[PDB]
């Protein structure tokens, strides 16, 4: 039936209430996440095919990169609150994996400052109640789905995307099967 | 294209 459980997606054993409709997990430390985001542009293509009223939620995770990973989760919370995801995603990916010039919390801050977010603004967001709660939000969502690895995507807290079960003969076909699967699951 | 970093 073109979409089968256990193929293009799997079904969570214990679904998550109150989860975002479409939730993606990633790490700035994970090469596959870099691929997912800047090479295959999966997020952007999934977004393009989402039904009306359905937002694409993206959360960062802690388990890679030690203390810096946790610092990056807090930084992503800042990016979310200020709405500057599209201005920091690439230079954070490149700073960690390409140039490897992100070695401390201060280096993360430097990226935001060069992207146009002022130091006073960044530090205020960093210490804000909203970023504090967004950090907990990202951590809880990961625990709630019993996250095993990144990148990963979840629909309505019930469905885990399974690209390993999709057609990968060509990348354009693959990305569109991914987006269509997300779209299908969102109406399910 | 389906690879992941697992915990």
């Amino acid at each position: 039936a073109q979409y089968e459980d256990g193929k293009q997606y799997t079904t969570l054993e214990k679904p998550v209430a109150g989860a975002p409709q479409v939730l993606e997990f990633f790490s700035f430390f994970c090469p596959h996440a870099y691929q997912f985001e800047e090479v295959l542009h999966i997020s952007d293509n999934v977004k393009k095919k989402l039904p009306e009223g359905v937002k694409m939620t993206k959360y960062h995770v802690n388990f890679m990169g030690g203390d810096l990973g946790k610092d990056l989760t807090q930084a992503w919370a800042v990016a979310m609150a200020l709405g500057v995801e599209d201005k920091v995603t690439v230079p954070l990916f490149e700073g960690v994996q390409k140039t490897q010039t992100i070695r401390s919390a201060s280096d993360i801050r430097d990226v935001f400052i060069n992207a146009g977010i002022k130091g006073e603004e960044y530090d205020a967001a960093w210490n804000s109640f909203v970023v504090k709660s967004l950090v907990a939000q990202q951590e809880k969502a990961a625990a709630d789905v019993q996250l095993r690895g990144v990148p990963a995507m979840f629909v309505n807290g019930k469905y885990q995307l399974n690209p390993q079960g999709m057609d990968t003969s060509n990348m354009d076909v693959f990305v569109q099967q991914y987006a269509d699967t997300v779209k299908y699951l969102s109406e399910k | 294209p389906f690879a992941t970093c697992d915990s």
